[PDB]
Order: structure tokens, then sequence, then C-alpha cells
């Protein structure tokens, strides 16, 4: 159960948001997408799960 | 949201602005420079446009 919970917590895709997203302030000039926790990619990453 | 140990009661309006806004703020429509909305109707496949 602990292994399953750790894998689910540390291997996931999390919706983060967006910089300067709508509705913006009256002087916003930059709009960028925010990237956050993404799925793991290799056996090394999974082995490092705490 | 919270009841303070002193006795004061914490409401949603005490930590946020509540309003009727919009599900999304990405699309903004103007007609001749005036605020507007509209419908981009599309035609069903094999239907008479008239």
């Amino acid at each position: 159960v602990d292994v399953i919970t750790a894998i689910k917590a540390q291997n996931a895709q999390v919706a983060a948001g967006q910089l300067g997203g709508t509705p913006p302030v009256k002087g916003q000039q930059l709009n960028a997408s925010i990237i956050a926790q993404t799925r793991l990619t290799s056996t090394e990453e999974f082995g490092k799960i705490l | 949201l919270k009841v303070n140990q002193d006795g004061s009661r914490v409401l949603l309006r005490d930590v946020a602005k509540i309003e009727l806004g919009g599900e999304n703020y990405d699309i903004i429509a103007e007609f001749n420079g005036q605020p507007a909305s509209g419908l981009g109707i599309k035609l069903a496949t094999g239907a008479n446009a008239l």
C-alpha cells in the first residue's frame, strides 16, 4: 500500500496554470504556460521514489 | 471557512471577491468597437444552408 501511494504521489501530471492568464492586469505584457510535476521517464527516476 | 478561537467567524468574502464573471476570459468580441458576443454557427453535414 505504501509503495502504491508513493508511486501515485511521485509519478503524476499536475495542472499548474499560466502566467499572465486571463483575466490579466491592465498592464500585462508576458503570457507563459506554467509547467509542473510531470510523469517519470526512466527506471532510475522510479527507483528514486521516496 | 473558519471559526476563530476568539469568537470571530471567517467567511468566504473575508478572503476572496465573489462575483458573477465567466467560465473563461480568453475570447473577447467587439462589433464596430462596441462590446459584444456572438455565435459562430456551423452547418451540419449534408444540410441546406438556406
